[PDB]
């Protein structure tokens, strides 16, 4: 078998190759991910944060 | 005592629950000891010393 001949990809290759449809796709997926992470983050460090804030029985005498 | 309120009882509920039992104070200026009635920062007390 000659070297210039590639092997069959049919059976997972796109039928539609499309640059700008494709990549929006494979980018908002991404996204998503970064959107809810940068979200946790958040949740992470204001809980460790707080906690460093006067506690119950110090404010109680305010 | 300042648990209760907003759980099960009011601010005004609670209050006069802990006014009908009695604290330690400080001392008054000669050094005596004296007594107080209770507030939301107390805590329940027990029936034994
Ligand atoms: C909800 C969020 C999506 C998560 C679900 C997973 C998913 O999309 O799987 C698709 C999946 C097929 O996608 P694939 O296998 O990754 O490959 C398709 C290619 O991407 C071939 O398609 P493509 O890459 O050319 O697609 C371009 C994209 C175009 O859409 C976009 O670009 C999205 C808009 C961008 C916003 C900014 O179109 C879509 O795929 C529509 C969005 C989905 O669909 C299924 O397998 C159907 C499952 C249904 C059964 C449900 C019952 C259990
Ligand atoms: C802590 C959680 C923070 C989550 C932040 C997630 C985030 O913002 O990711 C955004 C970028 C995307 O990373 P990318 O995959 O290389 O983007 C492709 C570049 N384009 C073609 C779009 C220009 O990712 C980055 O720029 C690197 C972020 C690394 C953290
Ligand atoms: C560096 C040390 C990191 C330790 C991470 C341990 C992870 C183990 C999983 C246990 C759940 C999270 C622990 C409690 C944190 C929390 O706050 O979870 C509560 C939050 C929502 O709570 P809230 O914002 O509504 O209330 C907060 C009180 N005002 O849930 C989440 O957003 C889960 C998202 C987790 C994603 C974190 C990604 C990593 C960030 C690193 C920086």
């Amino acid at each position: 078998k000659s070297t210039y001949r590639t092997p069959n990809f049919d059976d997972v290759l796109k039928e539609n190759n499309d640059a700008d449809k494709g990549r929006s796709y494979a980018y908002f997926m991404v996204g998503a991910m970064g959107l809810l992470s940068s979200a946790g983050a958040k949740s992470t460090v204001e809980t460790f944060i707080s906690s460093m804030t006067a506690t119950a029985d110090v404010l109680a005498m305010a | 005592w300042r648990t209760l309120v907003g759980v099960s009882h009011t601010n005004e509920e609670v209050r006069n629950m802990a006014e009908e039992f009695e604290y330690d104070d400080e001392p008054d200026e000669q050094g005596n000891p004296k007594k107080r009635p209770g507030k939301l920062s107390d805590y329940i007390p027990g029936p034994y010393p």
